[PDB]
């Protein structure tokens, strides 16, 4: 089973910033359609951002400017800089690798934006 | 924005029965619909891609159908491990997409 | 004599976007009115050149890049755009000087049960340079273990079939695109209007 492991998620004050980090065992993150998805507590899933194998990154309209997806080609890590976080930004953030016939989600890292 | 409507919200069935799930899209999305399964405390699991193709490792009892604006997921025989929340995601702009609200399978 | 423009527009088969087909037009007298005044050209964008004044300009060379893509991927055929097609299939330079023309070919590119003869590249190790072509079918190693040129886990075929059908929304129906690139090189002009 392909394992994508997130990190960096935890408590943060409203208006703060976080940088979730994702890494994979048997795949190169710089070659895959790596997206970020979240599932607000007790709600449906929401797709946040995607970074293409070539380097193009796309975001939902509601997150453009706030969230900034990037990666480190040397560390094999995928990042999601999160700025100006509100209370509604609480969710379990999944780092999902997209392929036409596969979709490998991570266990998810909880982000709690509260005082 | 495409909004997908999943009915029934909860689907109560006995083990071994046939379960049929529905996902209606507000716009014609062709065959670009994906079905996910989420156990409690686990990440979603890809079941069906392109609304008909069964993902690798999925048991044959799962079968997706429909096109355009009416998609359904059919479970021939609900196993002990087939009780979960099933999400339909329109992949008209793959890998981007909007999920459904989920159709939980719960009896007692 | 006159240019083959309507021999490029009325070609019966258009190439796959990943293998777009380029025609070179030279030693000609170009009449762009027929192109600009034809009904089905639902998109007629010109960059660095005015569509009405085109007949008042001559260029050393003209190229016509014709391919078929989805309706929602026609927004990527423009300078500065990025995505599935700009990155891996057909990239236009930021200083592009030419016109992009696209029309819906649903009545002739869509087959019931699916038209899987049109493919595109959705995985590439890096973006394309402007007006670059990459028709290699080598298996794309998205993993770590060398999978020895056989499609399998973490290595896929980079080409994806469009699978058009007569139904589907306008965004998923086939669109026939032809891009006219006008060139000047200090060489004598060969394609005029009158």
């Amino acid at each position: 089973e392909v394992q994508v492991v997130e990190s960096g998620g935890g408590l943060i004050q409203p208006g703060g910033s976080l940088r979730l980090s994702c890494t994979a065992s048997e795949l190169i993150i710089s070659r895959n359609y790596m997206s970020w998805v979240r599932q607000a507590p007790g709600k449906g899933l929401e797709w946040l951002s995607v970074i293409y194998p070539g380097g193009s990154s796309f975001y939902t309209d509601s997150l453009k400017g706030r969230f900034t997806i990037s990666r480190d080609n040397s560390k094999n890590t995928l990042y999601l800089q999160m700025n100006r976080l509100g209370v509604e930004d609480t969710a379990i953030y999944y780092c999902v690798r997209d392929a036409p016939s596969e979709s490998d989600w991570g266990q998810g890292t909880l982000v709690t934006v509260s005082s | 924005e495409i909004v997908l409507t999943q009915s029934p919200a909860t689907l109560s069935l006995f083990p071994g029965e046939r379960a049929t799930l529905s996902c209606r899209a507000s716009q014609n999305i062709g065959h670009f619909l994906t079905w996910y399964q989420q156990k409690p405390g686990q990440a979603p699991r890809l079941l069906i891609y392109d609304a008909s193709n069964r993902a690798t490792g999925v048991p044959a009892r799962f079968s997706g159908s429909g096109s355009e604006t009416e998609f359904t997921l059919t479970i021939s025989s609900l196993g002990p491990e087939d009780f979960a929340v099933y999400y339909c995601q329109e992949r008209s702009d793959w890998p981007r997409g909007t999920f459904g609200q989920g159709t939980k399978v719960e009896i007692k | 004599n006159l240019c083959p423009f309507h021999e490029v527009f009325n070609a019966t088969t258009f190439a796959s976007v990943y293998a777009w087909n380029r025609k070179r037009i030279s030693n000609c007298v170009a009449d762009y009115s027929v192109i600009y005044n034809f009904a089905p050209f639902f998109a007629f964008k010109c960059y660095g050149v005015s569509p009405t004044k085109l007949n008042d300009l001559c260029f050393t060379n003209v190229y016509a890049d014709s391919f078929v893509i989805r309706g929602n991927e026609v927004s990527q055929i423009a300078p500065g755009q990025t995505g599935n097609i700009a990155d891996y299939n057909y990239k236009l330079p930021d200083d592009f000087t030419g016109c992009v023309i696209a029309w819906n070919s649903n009545k002739l590119d869509s087959k019931p049960s699916g038209n899987y003869n049109y493919l595109y590249r959705f995985l590439r190790k890096s973006k394309l340079k402007p007006f670059e072509r990459d028709i290699s079918t080598e298996i794309y190693q998205a993993g770590n273990k060398p999978c020895n040129g056989v499609a399998g886990p973490n290595c896929y075929s980079p080409l994806q079939s469009y699978g058009f059908r007569p139904t589907y929304g306008v965004g998923h129906q086939p669109y026939r695109v032809v891009v006219l690139s006008f060139e000047l090189l200090h060489a004598p002009a060969t394609v005029c209007g009158p």
